[PDB]
C-alpha cells in the first residue's frame, strides 16, 4: 500500500533456505543484561539456586514492577558481570521441566479482558518484556498506555526468516494474541505485512497496512513513521510477531511458551535452514557441526545490526529472531582500496561489483580504509525514506547537540534504524551510540 | 604608582578579552600615522570625557544619563574634529567619517557608563588614558604590518624599495583592504592568547 | 559676533526639543505606576516593587534576603526564584542555569526579573525564616592534634529544633587574634612546636558568616557541640594569611559569648531498610557522630550500621568511648578504624593504610550485595575523591553515594 | 524640586557647552579655508612647474604668477566674477547653474556640466606664457580630475598632473607616475585641421610621435577612460571655442 | 520608477554596510550566536534606517544647510550632535509607541533597541546620506536598502557560524578569532560586486 | 620508505562496533579519484599552452631573432636540448613538451609547500594526515596562468591552505573552498600577474586580449585570433583551441573527464543541473533585453558555456560536497545562485572578464542559509504532525 523508493537491499550469499528443520540439543539458555536499555538489575538468584521455569530472576530498579523470568527450568550456574560490575548474561542451566501455571482462558472472551488482568498476567508471567517504547525503546512501566500497538509481522533483514512460513503454523496462537492485543490496545492495533496473506482478527481494531520495498519497509521505526508518526507526547509500542504468538499461547494454555524460530545462515554455513530453539539459547551448541573450517564471528541477530556474541555474550538476544555467522578478514592488500574489484560491493556505483546486477558477494567482517571525517558525497540520502534530513542530523549527532536533535526528529530513531546510515557512511563512523548517547542525555536531563 | 595605566594593556585588551571598539580599527589603518593620530583623538576624548562626567555624576538626572554623556562627548569631539581640520587637514583629509565616529564609540561610551559614572575624577582620567594606550597598541601593531607590506613605507618614510623605483620588492595590494586587517587581527588575538592562556574560551 | 549666539541658542532649543520629546514618551506612555507582588499564596501581606526595579534588588530592599552572593552575572546561581505567575521571556542568562527540569515550572532568576506587572512568588517558608541564640562556651577541649570540639550552651535552656546533619551559622565580628592564647595539651604539642604555628596572627576587620555542622544528635537537648579543624596555612605558602573564622573559633574560650544563627541542612538520612556505611575522616566527625546516635537513640533503627574511620595516628582518635559503648551495647553498629602511619608508642594492632584500602580489602572485596547499601561521606577532598573513584568501580550508582564536601 | 532640577542643570550643560563648541568651531574657519586654499594653490604651482615649499612662499608665488579668471563655455570668452571663490563642483552639481548632457554626446560619463567654467591664467609679466585647463572624466572605478597646461600657442601641453583618482594603485593608477606624466611634453593636441588629435595607443606609441602616449599597461580601462576625457573636454562641447580663441589671439 | 529600483539595488548589494564600509562589527559580531536573533536584530536595524535618515535630511536641508536659515550664516559644525540626538530620539519614540500600541510587533523588535539605541552603523549611514545630498525619497529608499543589506550580512554569517558547530577549532583562536577571520572571509566574498557602474 | 605502507596498503582493521559490514568506498578512493579524472582536462591543457607558445613566437619572430630568444629563456633551450624544435612545424609531442616545462613547476611547488603546511599543522594537532590534499594541489595549479612566478603560487596555495581550510581544523570542517581562497588571494594582491593580456599567451613580448575580452568590446564579429588571424569558431572554443588557463581550456576533456565521477555519485548532478539552469534563464532574459553599448547582452547560452573558465568552475570546482549546501532542495538552490551570480558578473561588472571564481566564493556563504531555510520548513511541517 505504502511504497518505500529510497532504500538498500543486501546481497550477501548464503540466504536460509525456507524449510523448518528441528536444530541441535541446546543445554545452556541465558538473559543478556545490556539490551534492555535503561534497566539496572536487583538481583534475585544466586550461585547454585534452583529456579523453574518463568521464575523471577531480577527485577529493574528505575522501571519497577518488570519481572525477568527464567526462559527453561534448572540450576543457575553463571553471573558474569564486567566493569563497574555491571551485568553481562546470567546464564541457566537445562535440567528438569518443572514451571509455574498461570490462568487459563476461552478463545471467545480473550477480547473482553480486563487490562488489569492483562497486565498482571502479562507482567507475572515475564512476557510483558517484548514490548519497546518508542521514543527511547525501553520496556514500559507497568501502568502506562498507548494508544497503538505496532505488530511487526513482516521481515526484511538480511538473511531474516520469512514470518509467513513461521507463522502459517500457528494460526489459532496469532489469532489469540492479535485478540489480546486488540483488548488491551486501548486504540487502534497495526499490523505491517507484506502482500502476502496473514490469519486475521476479527476484532475492529486491528488494521492491516500493507509495505512494499527495500529493507527500511521492515521496522518499528519505519511503519510508525508513516502510520502514526511519535512523538515525545505521544508513544506507540512494538512487538515482534513471535512474541505475539507467545502472547497467545500463553493466554490460551495457562504457561509460558518458550519455543523460537531463528535463521541460521551466512557466508560460512554449511547449510542455511531454519531451527527450533529456545529464547537465550547458547551459540556456541547450537553453531556446532554447522559451520566449515577458518576464523569465524558468531553474531545473534542481523548482520546490520547485532551482537558480538563470544564469551559472556554468547547467547541468543530477548529481541532477536536470527544468527548470522560470517568469515572473519585480516588481509591487508596491496592497492586495494584502487582496486578495480569485481568483488567489491557499494552501493556507490563507484565498482564494477554493480554492473553485474544479481550478483552474491562472500562478504566479509572488515572495514575498508579507516576512520576520516564525514564528507558527505550524497549517499544517506539514498537509503533514508523517511522524511527527515539526513546530512544534517548525522553531523548534529555528531555534534554532541541534544535539544537540536531532538527538534530534527531524532526521537522516532532507534539503535537499530541508522544500521544502514553507519553501514554507507564514508567516513566509517558507528552512528548506533551516538544516537543512544544523545538519547540517554535527553532522558537523563528531564 | 601607575598600575592602573598598564593594568588594561593586555589582561583586558578592548579588541582581544572585550571585542567593543572595532569600526575605527577595520579602516583607519590603512597608514600609520592616521592610526596615531586616531590613537591620539581617543586618549584625548576618552579621558576628558570621562573626567567630566565623574565630575557630573553626583546631581545627574539618571532618566537621560545617555543623553547627557552623549551631549558632554558631543561638545568634546566636535572640538576635536575642528582643531584637526584647522591644524592637521592632511590627516584630516584621510580620516573623513572616522573621526566623527568617535561619538559613537564604544569604547568611550563603555567607560563613561560604566567607569566614569560610579568612581573618583583622577582614576577616570587615569583609565582613560590606560584604556586608550590598550587600544593605540593593537592599532599601531596593525597599521604598522598593514603599511609595511602594502606600500614599503612607515609614516611616509620609505623602507622597503618598491619595484616602481627601481627597487625589488614588489607591493602586496590587498594590504590596502579590509579582510587583510581582519586576518592580522585575528593571527595577533591568536598570539596573544596563546602566550597567555588564561583568556582561553571553552567549547560551549 | 553674531555667529556664536545663533549656534548657541539653537544648540540649546535643538536638545531642549529632544528631550522634551523622550520625557513625554516616557512621561506619558509607560504605566509610571507602582507594582504589587505576592511572596506566596496563602499570606496576605504583599511586597510593593516598582516597574523599572529589578526582583532582587526589591527583595533585598524589602529585607528578603534570599540566596545571593554576587547580585548578578550568572556568577553563583543562587538567585533562583519560585513563581506562579510571570512572563514567558526567559533571558540567556536565565536560561543559563535554568534546565529543562525547571523550566517545566518557569522559575527564573532574581537578578534577571523586572517586575513589569502584578506577578506571583511560590518562595519557600525558609526563603523567610531563621533563626539565632546566644550560646554560652561550655568548654572547647582539645580532642585532635588540629581540631578543637567546641561546646555551646542555648541560652533559657531551649534546644534548637534540627535534623541530624544539620548546619549552624556561626557570625564573628572584626578581631585580631594571636596564636600565642590556644590552649593545647602536652599530648598534642609535638607537631605545633616542630611547625611553629604560634608565630602566625589573623586579622579581620569585616564581619565574617560560615557553616559548621552538629557533632549532636537532637536528643541531647540545649548543647551545640561542633568540631571545628583549624584552617592553617598551607606548608607550602607560610605567607598567605591564615583561616579566619577557624582562628576564631580557636581562639573562643570557656564561658565566652558566641551567636548561632538558625539550624539548616541538605546532607540528611534517607528512610528506607538498606544497609548504611558511614566512613569518615579528619574533621568529619561531628556530623556522622550526629547521625549514628540519631538512628541508634532516636529511632532505635534495626538495619546494619557500619563506620569507618581514617586517622593520621593514635593521637587524632576520639569519641569512641562512645563509639565503644555503641558497638557494645547494639549489635547493629559494628566500627572499624585504621591510621596512615602509626607510631610505635601507639602500639597499633589492627587495620593500616588508607580507609578505602582498609574498606575494600575487608568488607567490601567480598561483600555479596554490592551499591545495595548507603553511603554517607565526609572530610577531607582525596579521602572524598578516592572512595567515590574506587566505589564507582565496585560498581555503584551516584543516588546510593551521598557525600558532604566541606566548601571543596 | 527634581524636575526642576534636572531641568536646570539639561539647560546649564545646554548653554556651557554650546559656548565652547560655538567659540572652538567660529575661530578657525579662516584657518580651514586658508589650508584648502594651500592645497589647491601648492596642486597648481606643481603643475605650472614653479617650485615652491612652505605655506608663504606658496601664497605670495602663486599671488604673484598665478592669476585665476572665468569663462563661458558656450561662446569661449572671459565672463565677470569671483573667480578666486568659485566651485565648479557646486556649479555643476546645482541644476539650476548646469545643463544636462544627453547620451550621445557624454562621451566622459558624467551626465552634468556646469554652466561657467574656470581656468587658471599663468602670467610673468603683462604677457601671457601659459593656460592651465582643469579637466575631469571617469575612470573605472571613481572620478578623475587633472590639470593639462597648454602653451600659449594653442596646441602644445606642457605638463598634467591627476591630483584627484582612485584606481588601483600599481596596476591602473599609474597615472601619477612621473615617467608617464613626463611623456605628455612636446605632444599636441590638435593636428593640422584643429580636430582632436590626442591619442592613447595600446601596446605603446613610436618615440617622438606627433600626437601619440603609451597606454597603461594591464590597464587599458583607465587608459580609455583618460581617451575619453580628453576627447571629451577637447571637443566644441567643452573648452573648444576657448582653444580657438587661443589660438586666434588675445591671452 | 528605475531611480528607487536602481537605489534599492545600489544600498542592498553595491553599498553594503557591514561588508563594504565595515560598521557595527562590535555588535555584528556578539549577536551572531543565532541565526534567529541575527534576523531580529537585522530587522531592528533596517527599521531605525528607514527614518533615521530621512528626519536627518529634513533638519539639513531646513536648519543646517550653510545660509539656509539665514543669509550669509553657516551652522553646519552641529551636525555631529544633531544627527546622533535625533536619531536615539527618534528611534525611542518608535519603540515606545510601538510598546504601548502594537505588542506583537513591539516582542520582535523591543529586545534589541535598548542596547542600539545608538551605534557606529546608523551614525555612518546619516554622515554618508548628509555627503552624498540625497533628497526625502531617496534617502527612504537608501535606509531601506543599506538596513536590509546589513540585516542580510549579518544573518548570512550567523548561519556560517551555526554551520561552524562541526569544526575543530585550534584552542587559541576559539570564539573571537575564528569570527574575525571568517568575517574576513565573508568580506573576501562580497568584494564582487565592487566595480558595478550603478 | 615506511610510510609509504599507509598509503599502498589498506588499514586491515576488523568491524569493531555493531555493524558488522560497510561499504567499499572510502575518502582515499574518493579524492584519488577525483584527482584522476582531470587528466584528460591537464593533458589536454599542456598541449594547448604549447602551441599557443609556437604559434605565438613563430608570429613575432624569426630568423636569427629566433635563435636570440631560444637562447635567453630556458623553456625554450630546455626543449631543443631534450629534443624538440621551436619551428612552425612543431609536433604535438615538441607542444606537449614545452607545455609540461610550463605546468610541471607550479605543480611541484604548490605540492611542496601545501604539503609542508599540511604536514606541519597534522603533527602538531596529532591528527592522521589525510587526504584531499591531492585534489587541492592539482586544483590550484590548473586554475592559474602558464607564466606564474612560482612564489606567487606558493604564497596563494599557502593562504588557501592554512587560512581557510586548516585553521577550521582540517578535512570536513572548512566552509570555504580552499583552491579558490588561495587563488583570489593571488587575484586581489597581485593583479597584474593573473589578468591583462601579457600573461595568458606564454610567450616572451606577445601581447593579445583573449577570447572573453573581445567580445564585450566588439562583439561576435571581434573573435579573432591575432596569432593566425583566423576567426574563433564555437567548435574551436569547445575543443580548446583558444588562448586562456592552463585548466580549463577544454570544455570536450572537462566534460568527458567530469562524467565517469558523475555517474560515479561522487558529484552531485543537483548542483550541475542547477547551474545549467540558472546560466540558461539568465542569458536568455539578458539576450531578450539587450542593449546598444555593452555588446557582452546578446552572448547566447551556448555561447557562454564554453567560455572562460565556467566548465572547469561548474564540473570539478562548484560541485565540492562540504562546502556546498546538504538536503537536496539547498543544492538546487546552490547551483542556480552560483549560475546567476556567474552570468550576472560576466554581464554587467566591467572591471572583471569572467566570475565563475567570486560566484563560488559568493554562493559558499549563502548555502548554509538555504539548508537552514529547507530544514525549517521540514521542522515545521515536522510539528505539524504529518510528517
Ligand atoms: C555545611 C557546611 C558545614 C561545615 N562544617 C564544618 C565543620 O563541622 N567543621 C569544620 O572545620 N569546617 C566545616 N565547614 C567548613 C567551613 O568552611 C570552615 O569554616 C573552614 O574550615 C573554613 O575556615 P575559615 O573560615 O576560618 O577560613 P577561610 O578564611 O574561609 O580560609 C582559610 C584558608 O584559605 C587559605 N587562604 C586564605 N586566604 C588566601 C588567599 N588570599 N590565597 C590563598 N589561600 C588563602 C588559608 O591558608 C586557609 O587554608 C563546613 C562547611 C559547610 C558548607
Ligand atoms: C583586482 C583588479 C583590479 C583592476 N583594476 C583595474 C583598474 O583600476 N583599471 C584598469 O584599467 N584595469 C584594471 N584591472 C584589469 C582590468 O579589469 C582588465 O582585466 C584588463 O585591463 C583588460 O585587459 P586590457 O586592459 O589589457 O585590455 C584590474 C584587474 C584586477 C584583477
Ligand atoms: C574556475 C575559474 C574561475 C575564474 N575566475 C576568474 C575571475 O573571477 N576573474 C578573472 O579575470 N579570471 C577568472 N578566471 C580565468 C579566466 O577563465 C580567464 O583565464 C581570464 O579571466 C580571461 O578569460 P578568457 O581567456 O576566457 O578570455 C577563472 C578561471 C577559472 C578556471
Ligand atoms: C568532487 C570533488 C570536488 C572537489 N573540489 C574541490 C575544489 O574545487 N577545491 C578544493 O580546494 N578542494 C576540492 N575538493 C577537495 C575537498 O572536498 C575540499 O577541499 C573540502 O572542502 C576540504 O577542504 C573536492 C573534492 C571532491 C570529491
Ligand atoms: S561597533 Fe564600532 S564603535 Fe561599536
Ligand atoms: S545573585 Fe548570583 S547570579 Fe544572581
Ligand atoms: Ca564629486
Amino acid at each position: 500500500m505504502i511504497t518505500i523508493k529510497k532504500g538498500l537491499d543486501l546481497p550477501i550469499a548464503g540466504t536460509p533456505s525456507q524449510v523448518i528443520s528441528d536444530g541441535k540439543a541446546i543445554k545452556k539458555v541465558a538473559l543478556l543484561g545490556e539490551e534492555y536499555v535503561g534497566m539496572r538489575p536487583t538481583m534475585h538468584v544466586r550461585v547454585g539456586d534452583e529456579v523453574k521455569k518463568a521464575q523471577i530472576l531480577f527485577e529493574d530498579k528505575k522501571n519497577p514492577g518488570v519481572k525477568f523470568t527464567s526462559p527453561v527450568s534448572g540450576k543457575v550456574v553463571e553471573i558474569n558481570r564486567g566493569a563497574k560490575r555491571v551485568l553481562q548474561s546470567v546464564v541457566i542451566e537445562v535440567a528438569g521441566d518443572d514451571q509455574v501455571t498461570f490462568d487459563k482462558f476461552e478463545a471467545n472472551q480473550l477480547a473482553s479482558l480486563n487490562r488489569d488482568a492483562i497486565k498482571t498476567q502479562l507482567v507475572e508471567s515475564g512476557l510483558w518484556t517484548a514490548f519497546r517504547t518508542r521514543p527511547f525503546s525501553k520496556v514500559p512501566a507497568i501502568d502506562s498506555t498507548s494508544e497503538a500497538i505496532f505488530v511487526t509481522a513482516m521481515d526484511t533483514n538480511p538473511l531474516a526468516a520469512e514470518p509467513t512460513v513461521v507463522i502459517n503454523e500457528q494460526s489459532e496462537a496469532f489469532v489469540a494474541g492479535l485478540d489480546v492485543l486488540s483488548a488491551l490496545t486501548t486504540g487502534k492495533v497495526y499490523v505491517c505485512k507484506k502482500g502476502t496473506s496473514l490469519p486475521r482478527s476479527q476484532q475492529p481494531n486491528v488494521e492491516e497496512h500493507v509495505f512494499d520495498g527495500p529493507h527500511p519497509a521492515g521496522l518499528a521505526g519505519t511503519h510508525m513513521h508513516f502510520l502514526y508518526p511519535v512523538s515525545a507526547d505521544h508513544v506507540a509500542w512494538s512487538i515482534n510477531y513471535q512474541d505475539v504468538i507467545a502472547v497467545g499461547q500463553l493466554f490460551l494454555t495457562g504457561e509460558l511458551y518458550t519455543q523460537r524460530v531463528v535463521s541460521l545462515a551466512g557466508p560460512v554455513v554449511n547449510k542455511p535452514r531454519l531451527v527450533r530453539t529456545v529464547m537465550g539459547a547458547s551459540l556456541e551448541q547450537l553453531v556446532d557441526s554447522e559451520i566449515m573450517p577458518g576464523e569465524v564471528r558468531i553474531i545473534s541477530g542481523s548482520v546490520l545490526s547485532g551482537t558480538k556474541a563470544t564469551g559472556p555474550h554468547a547467547y541468543l538476544g530477548r529481541y532477536h529472531l536470527q544468527v548470522s555467522v560470517l568469515r572473519e578478514g585480516r588481509d591487508k592488500e596491496l592497492f586495494g582500496w584502487a582496486m578495480p574489484g569485481k568483488n567489491k560491493f557499494s552501493v556507490t556505483r563507484s565498482f564494477l561489483g554493480h554492473l553485474f546486477k544479481g550478483q552474491v558477494y562472500n562478504m566479509t567482517t572488515t572495514t575498508n580504509g579507516s576512520d576520516r571525517s564525514m564528507v558527505p558525497i550524497g549517499n544517506y540520502e539514498k537509503v533514508m525514506p523517511l522524511d527527515m534530513e539526513p546530512t544534517l542530523l548525522l553531523r548534529d549527532l555528531c555534534a554532541g547537540d541534544s535539544d537540536s536533535a531532538v527538534r530534527l526528529g531524532a526521537l522516532e530513531l532507534d539503535e537499530e534504524d541508522l544500521a544502514l546510515c553507519t553501514f554507507v557512511c564514508p567516513g566509517k563512523y558507528e552512528y548506533g551510540q551516538l544516537l543512544r548517547e544523545c538519547l540517554d542525555k535527553i532522558e537523563k536531563e528531564g | 604608582l601607575k598600575k592602573s595605566v598598564l593594568a588594561p594593556v593586555l589582561d583586558n585588551n578592548p579588541i582581544a578579552l572585550q571585542v567593543l571598539g572595532v569600526c575605527s580599527a577595520l579602516a583607519v589603518t590603512t597608514k600609520l600615522e592616521t592610526a596615531f593620530v586616531m590613537t591620539l583623538a581617543v586618549m584625548f576624548v576618552t579621558a576628558l570625557s570621562n573626567f567630566f562626567v565623574s565630575l557630573i555624576r553626583n546631581h545627574i538626572p539618571n532618566s537621560v544619563r545617555i543623553i547627557v554623556q552623549m551631549a558632554i562627548i558631543a561638545s568634546l569631539v566636535i572640538v576635536v574634529d575642528q582643531i584637526l581640520k584647522a591644524y592637521l587637514y592632511d590627516i584630516s583629509k584621510q580620516l573623513s567619517v572616522f573621526v566623527g565616529l568617535i561619538i559613537t564609540n564604544c569604547i568611550v561610551m563603555g567607560r563613561a557608563e560604566a567607569f566614569a559614572m560610579k568612581s573618583e575624577p583622577i582614576p577616570s582620567f587615569i583609565d582613560g588614558i590606560g584604556n586608550g594606550l590598550g587600544y593605540g597598541f593593537v592599532l599601531m601593531t596593525v597599521g604598522f604590518f598593514r603599511e609595511l607590506l602594502g606600500s614599503g613605507k612607515l609614516f611616509g618614510l620609505e623602507v622597503l624599495p618598491l619595484i616602481s623605483n627601481g627597487g625589488w620588492y614588489q607591493p602586496n595590494g590587498l594590504m590596502l583592504l579590509a579582510p587583510s586587517a581582519f586576518f592580522l587581527i585575528g593571527f595577533m588575538i591568536w598570539a596573544i592568547r596563546t602566550f597567555k592562556p588564561e583568556q582561553v574560551e571553552a567549547k560551549e | 559676533m553674531s555667529t556664536i549666539i545663533f549656534g548657541v541658542v539653537m544648540f540649546t532649543l535643538i536638545i531642549l526639543a529632544l528631550v522634551l520629546v523622550i520625557l513625554f514618551a516616557k512621561s506619558k506612555l509607560v504605566p509610571t505606576g507602582d507594582i504589587t507582588i505576592s511572596i506566596n499564596g496563602d499570606p496576605e501581606k504583599a511586597i510593593v516593587t516598582q516597574p523599572g526595579g529589578k526582583l532582587l534588588t526589591a527583595l533585598a530592599g524589602a529585607g528578603v534576603f534570599v540566596s545571593s552572593a554576587c547580585g548578578g552575572g550568572g556568577s553563583c546561581g543562587q538567585c533562583r526564584v519560585k513563581i506562579k505567575s510571570g512572563g514567558g521571556d526567559i533571558l540567556p542568562t536565565e536560561l543559563d542555569h535554568i534546565s529543562k527540569g525547571e523550566a517545566r515550572e518557569g522559575e527564573r532568576l532574581a537578578c534577571q526579573v523586572a517586575v513589569k506587572a502584578d506577578m506571583d512568588l511560590e518562595l519557600p517558608e525558609e526563603i523567610f525564616g531563621v533563626k539565632k541564640w546566644e550560646c554560652t562556651v561550655i568548654s572547647n577541649d582539645n580532642k585532635a592534634t588540629f581540631i578543637k570540639e567546641l561546646k555551646l550552651a542555648i541560652p533559657d535552656g531551649e534546644s534548637v529544633p534540627f535534623r541530624a546533619g544539620g548546619y549552624i551559622q556561626i557570625e564573628a565580628p572584626a578581631h585580631h587574634v594571636k596564636y600565642a592564647d590556644f590552649d593545647v595539651p602536652e599530648k598534642y604539642r609535638g607537631d605545633w612546636d616542630k611547625f611553629n604555628l604560634f608565630r602566625y596572627e589573623s586579622k579581620v576587620d569585616e564581619p565574617i558568616i560560615r557553616a559548621y555542622s552538629m557533632a549532636n544528635y537532637p536528643e541531647e537537648f540545649g548543647i551545640i557541640m561542633l568540631n571545628v579543624r583549624i584552617a592553617t596555612p598551607p606548608p607550602n605558602n607560610p605567607n598567605v594569611p591564615p583561616g579566619q573564622m577557624s582562628s576564631y573559633i580557636w581562639s573562643l574560650k570557656a564561658g565566652d559569648k558566641c551567636t548561632i544563627s538558625g539550624p539548616f541542612g541538605e546532607f540528611f538520612a534517607k528512610d528506607t531498610d538498606a544497609e548504611m556505611v558511614f566512613i569518615g575522616g579528619g574533621a568529619g566527625m561531628a556530623p556522622m557522630r550526629s547521625h549514628i546516635f540519631d538512628q541508634l537513640k532516636r529511632l532505635k533503627s534495626k538495619r546494619k550500621m557500619s563506620y569507618w574511620y581514617g586517622a593520621r595516628s593514635k593521637r587524632e582518635m576520639f569519641y569512641v568511648e562512645d563509639f565503644d559503648g555503641l558497638a557494645a551495647e547494639n549489635d547493629n553498629f559494628v566500627w572499624h578504624c585504621a591510621l596512615s602511619d602509626p607510631q610505635p608508642e601507639d602500639n597499633w594492632t589492627g587495620y593500616t593504610g588508607f580507609i578505602h584500602n582498609v574498606l575494600y580489602e575487608n568488607y567490601l572485596k567480598d561483600h555479596e550485595a554490592p551499591e545495595d547499601c548507603e553511603y554517607y561521606m565526609c572530610g577531607p577532598p582525596m579521602m572524598n575523591a578516592a572512595v567515590i573513584n574506587m566505589l564507582k568501580n565496585l560498581g555503584v550508582e551516584e543516588e546510593n553515594i551521598l557525600l558532604d564536601d566541606f566548601g571543596g | 524640586d527634581s524636575i526642576k532640577k534636572t531641568l536646570f542643570v539639561v539647560i546649564a550643560l545646554s548653554l556651557v557647552c554650546s559656548i565652547i563648541v560655538s567659540a572652538a568651531a567660529v575661530g578657525l574657519r579662516d584657518k580651514q579655508k586658508e589650508n584648502a586654499a594651500l592645497d589647491k594653490q601648492s596642486k597648481i604651482l606643481q603643475v605650472a612647474g614653479i617650485e615652491a615649499k612652505g605655506s608663504k612662499q606658496i601664497v605670495e608665488l602663486f599671488n604673484k604668477s598665478i592669476e585665476p579668471r572665468l569663462v563661458d563655455f558656450n561662446t569661449g570668452d572671459f565672463v565677470e566674477g569671483d573667480a578666486a571663490n568659485y566651485d565648479q563642483r557646486k556649479a555643476a552639481k546645482e541644476a539650476s547653474e548646469s545643463i544636462k548632457l544627453t547620451a550621445e554626446q557624454d562621451k566622459a560619463k558624467i551626465q552634468r556640466r556646469a554652466n561657467v567654467g574656470v581656468v587658471y591664467l599663468v602670467k610673468d609679466g603683462d604677457k601671457t606664457s601659459k593656460v592651465i585647463l582643469p579637466v575631469h572624466g571617469n575612470g573605472l572605478w571613481s572620478m578623475m580630475y587633472a590639470f593639462v597646461a597648454v602653451e600659449t600657442d594653442g596646441n602644445t601641453v606642457s605638463g598634467l598632473t591627476y591630483y584627484e583618482q582612485g584606481e588601483t594603485p600599481g596596476l591602473g593608477g599609474e597615472v601619477e607616475n612621473p615617467a608617464w606624466r613626463a611623456q605628455w611634453v612636446g605632444k599636441k593636441l590638435f593636428d593640422e585641421n584643429h580636430k582632436p588629435a590626442i591619442k592613447i595607443v595600446k601596446g605603446g606609441a613610436p618615440q617622438g610621435s606627433e600626437h601619440g602616449v603609451d597606454g597603461l599597461s594591464g590597464a587599458t580601462l583607465t587608459s580609455n577612460g583618460v581617451q575619453n576625457t580628453f576627447d571629451f573636454w577637447l571637443g566644441d562641447m567643452g573648452f573648444g571655442p576657448f582653444l580657438t580663441k587661443v589660438r586666434d589671439g588675445g591671452l | 520608477m528605475e531611480h528607487y529600483i536602481s537605489l534599492l539595488v545600489k544600498s542592498i548589494f553595491i553599498e553594503n554596510m557591514a561588508l563594504s564600509f565595515f560598521l557595527g562589527m562590535c555588535t555584528f559580531l556578539a549577536v551572531s550566536k543565532k541565526v534567529k536573533t541575527s534576523f531580529g536584530l537585522g530587522i531592528a536595524v533596517i527599521v531605525v534606517l528607514t527614518i533615521s535618515v530621512p528626519v536627518n535630511n529634513l533638519v539639513y536641508n531646513l536648519v543646517l544647510k550653510p545660509d539656509a536659515l539665514v543669509e550669509g550664516v553657516d551652522l553646519s559644525f552641529l551636525n555631529f550632535i544633531t544627527f546622533i540626538g535625533v536619531i536615539a530620539a527618534l528611534v525611542q519614540i518608535l519603540e515606545m509607541i510601538l510598546d504601548r500600541f502594537f505588542p506583537p510587533l513591539y516582542n520582535a523588535l523591543g529586545i534589541f533597541l535598548p542596547l542600539i539605541t545608538v551605534n557606529c552603523a546608523i551614525f555612518g549611514g546619516v554622515s554618508f546620506m548628509v555627503q552624498r545630498d540625497y533628497s526625502f525619497a531617496e534617502s527612504v529608499v537608501y535606509g531601506f536598502g543599506s538596513g536590509v543589506g546589513w540585516m542580510l550580512a549579518i544573518v548570512a554569517l550567523a548561519g556560517i557560524r551555526e554551520k561552524m558547530k562541526y569544526s575543530d577549532v585550534p584552542p587559541g583562536l576559539r570564539g573571537l578569532g575564528i569570527t574575525f577571520i571568517t568575517a574576513g572571509l565573508m568580506a573576501l566574498g562580497f568584494m564582487s560586486f565592487s566595480g558595478v557602474q550603478l | 620508505y615506511e610510510a609509504a605502507a599507509t598509503l599502498f596498503y589498506t588499514p586491515g582493521l576488523v568491524t569493531k562496533r555493531s555493524s558488522h559490514v560497510r561499504d567499499s568506498v572510502d575518502l582515499k578512493r574518493i579524492m584519488i579519484m577525483v584527482w584522476l579524472a582531470v587528466f584528460p582536462a591537464m593533458f589536454w591543457g599542456m598541449y594547448n599552452a604549447g602551441g599557443q607558445a609556437i604559434a605565438a613566437l613563430n608570429h613575432l619572430y624569426s630568423g636569427d631573432q629566433l635563435a636570440a630568444i631560444v637562447a635567453g629563456n630556458w623553456h625554450y633551450w630546455l626543449t631543443e636540448m631534450l629534443g624538440g624544435t621551436m619551428s612552425s612545424d612543431a609536433g604535438w609531442g615538441s607542444k606537449m613538451l614545452l607545455g609540461a616545462t610550463y605546468f610541471l613547476p607550479i605543480y611541484a611547488t604548490v605540492f611542496i609547500v601545501g604539503g609542508f603546511w599540511e604536514v606541519l599543522f597534522c603533527m602538531v594537532r596529532k591528527h592522521e594526515v589525510n587526504e584531499g590534499f591531492f585534489v587541492t594541489s592539482i586544483l590550484f595549479a590548473l586554475i592559474v596562468p602558464p607564466t606564474l612566478p612560482l612564489w606567487q603560487a606558493a604564497l596563494g596555495i599557502t593562504f588557501g591552505v592554512v587560512v581557510a581550510k586548516e585553521v577550521f581544523g582540517g578535512t570536513g570542517r572548512n566552509f570555504l573552498n580552499p583552491a579558490l581562497a588561495g587563488r583570489a588571494f593571488l587575484f586581489f594582491a597581485y593583479p597584474a600577474q593573473i589578468s591583462g593580456d601579457l600573461v595568458w599567451t606564454a610567450a616572451d613580448g606577445y601581447s593579445g586580449a583573449t577570447a572573453l575580452s573581445q567580445w564585450a568590446q566588439g562583439g561576435a564579429g571581434a573573435l579573432i585570433n591575432n596569432a593566425t588571424g583566423q576567426t574563433i569558431t564555437w567548435m574551436d572554443a569547445f575543443i580548446g583551441n583558444i588562448p586562456g588557463s592552463i585548466g580549463e581550456v577544454s570544455t570536450l576533456a572537462l566534460m568527458i573527464g567530469a562524467a565517469f565521477i558523475v555517474y560515479m555519485g561522487i558529484a552531485s548532478w543537483r548542483i550541475i543541473g542547477g547551474v545549467m539552469i540558472g546560466m540558461i534563464l539568465l542569458s536568455t532574459l539578458f539576450n531578450v533585453i539587450g542593449s546598444d553599448t555593452n555588446a557582452m547582452f546578446n552572448m547566447p547560452w551556448h555561447w557562454h558555456l564554453v567560455l572562460g573558465g565556467f566548465a572547469f568552475g561548474m564540473f570539478f570546482m562548484a560541485t565540492d560536497p562540504v562546502s556546498a549546501s546538504f538536503t537536496n532542495s539547498g543544492k538546487w538552490a546552490y547551483g542556480i545562485l552560483i549560475g546567476v551570480m556567474c552570468v550576472l558578473i560576466r554581464v554587467v561588472n566591467p572591471a572583471y572578464p569572467e566570475g565563475m571564481m567570486l560566484a563560488i566564493l559568493f554562493a559558499n556563504l549563502f548555502a548554509p542559509l538555504f539548508d537552514h531555510v529547507v530544514v525549517e520548513r521540514n521542522i515545521k511541517r515536522r510539528l505539524a504532525r504529518y510528517g
